[PDB]
């Protein structure tokens, strides 16, 4: 596969801010910080119990975060791989 | 053989301006600039700019 | 929460001070001297000012945030 070296170099930044920015996304999703709350797909059922429920769905989100992060960890290797192509 | 000379005058026409500008500075000088190029050492707004 | 209206504000006013006043007396002699010190003191003035601005804000805080009764009962276990 091969590309234009300036749209692979866009693929590389890209996916550096992604990781980057992911990442931040997952530590604090993990660590369950009330920030970001309005973002977990919580239930009303949940708020009944006690907060290790909306924990794990925090943590849902922040793998979710993570997954993508990864995503993006392949697609950074794959636009390096094409500029360094060019 | 035969010399140059220079010679002063005392002067009541207005000078151009100057600002002795270096590479981090040029940007900035040239935007306080563009409004209007400063006169005589006058305050320069670049450095607090 | 120790978040008092003494420390912060010391700690950050000599923070700024210091850039400010004394960074001017080691800065070495050069042509660059006069937008270097400048930085210096304009950037202790705004930045402190700046701060000192947003932390009043806080101060004596007249009324309080309104929140979803989701995140009350959410913080009511996180928070302190």
């Amino acid at each position: 596969l091969c590309c234009g070296p300036k749209l692979a170099a866009c693929g590389i930044v890209l996916s550096a801010w992604g990781v980057i920015m992911l990442i931040m996304l997952g530590i604090f999703f993990n660590v369950h910080s009330a920030v970001l709350i309005e973002d977990v797909p919580f239930t009303e059922k949940d708020f009944e119990n006690g907060p290790q429920n909306i924990y794990n769905l925090y943590e849902q989100v922040s793998y979710n975060c993570f997954i993508a992060a990864g995503l993006y960890l392949l697609l950074g290797g794959f636009s390096f791989c094409q500029v360094r192509l060019n | 053989t035969v010399p140059s000379i220079l010679n002063r005058m005392q002067t009541n026409q207005t000078p151009p301006t100057y600002n002795k500008t270096n590479k981090f500075t040029h940007g900035f000088q040239n935007i306080v600039d563009a409004y209007g190029i400063g006169t005589y050492r006058e305050i320069n707004p670049a450095p607090y700019t | 929460t120790a978040h008092s209206f003494a420390l912060p504000v010391i700690i950050f006013t000599t923070f700024w001070g210091l850039i400010g006043i004394a960074g001017p007396w080691f800065v070495p002699k050069g042509p660059n001297r006069g937008v270097i010190i400048t930085m210096l003191v304009a950037t202790a003035v705004c930045c402190y000012l700046f701060w000192l601005i947003a932390i009043l804000a806080q101060l004596n805080p007249l009324f309080g945030p309104q929140l979803k009764n989701e995140t009350i009962w959410y913080v009511r276990f996180l928070w302190e």
